């Protein structure tokens, strides 16, 4: 059931 | 809960609704600054949304993947959880499916009064301010999908389980924002709040 999350990081800005 | 498939057309709806909210999400909560920000027109109205193309990406590359899951009923939570400095959760907005028994009976009709229904969403976003506590500066975001008990479509865009720290949120104040019970789902927006941040 996860949770599952993206592996690659939010951009910063 | 019943077993029904969601199909493309609610699908691509629901995707293109989590896009305009986690856009306003981020904007309204200050996780990124007013200037990558400039105004677009969704649901017939000026909503804020991020000009960075690669912020814009990422949020697309993201929703690309929980959207066949929508399709087939096959997701119960999508959240997205904003993490201090420290990457521990401050605030959680989550998004709530479910399917429960007789729903369709009395329900609202999403595909036909969608800027109607979604409106309200992006109205109750817009002004959660006012229930909320400034987050600390240097906050940054993820999404969480919790998948059903009963992902990787996109090239160079892999999942993980997310680790007990992305989610472990100690004292939360809960805050509903608005409920949308239409034909094939129901869904549920509400606000978890760590207690003093």
């Amino acid at each position: 059931s996860g949770p599952w999350k993206p592996a690659k990081p939010a951009p910063s800005v | 809960r019943q077993d029904l498939n969601f199909g493309q057309v609610v699908a691509d709806v629901l995707c293109e609704f989590l896009e305009v909210a986690v856009h306003l999400i981020l904007y309204v909560r200050e996780v990124y600054p007013v200037g990558i920000f400039q105004k677009r027109k969704k649901y017939n109205v000026p909503v804020q949304m991020s000009c960075h193309p690669e912020l814009n990406q990422y949020i697309q590359d993201t929703l690309h993947c929980v959207k066949p899951l929508l399709e087939k009923n096959d997701v119960e939570k999508v959240v997205v959880v904003i993490l201090d400095k420290e990457h521990r959760p401050v605030e959680k907005f989550v998004f709530e499916i479910t399917q429960p028994p007789l729903l369709s009976i009395s329900s609202d009709s999403l595909l036909s009064h969608v800027e109607q229904l979604l409106a309200a969403f992006i109205l109750k976003i817009s002004v959660c301010d006012a229930v909320l506590d400034h987050n600390p500066p240097g906050c940054t975001f993820t999404v969480l999908v919790h998948t059903r008990e009963a992902i990787q479509v996109i090239k160079d865009f892999p999942w993980i389980l997310a680790d007990e720290q992305d989610v472990h949120m100690h004292d939360p104040r809960l805050i509903p924002l608005k409920t949308m019970t239409s034909d094939i789902l129901k869904m549920q927006l509400y606000v978890e709040e760590r207690a003093h941040k």
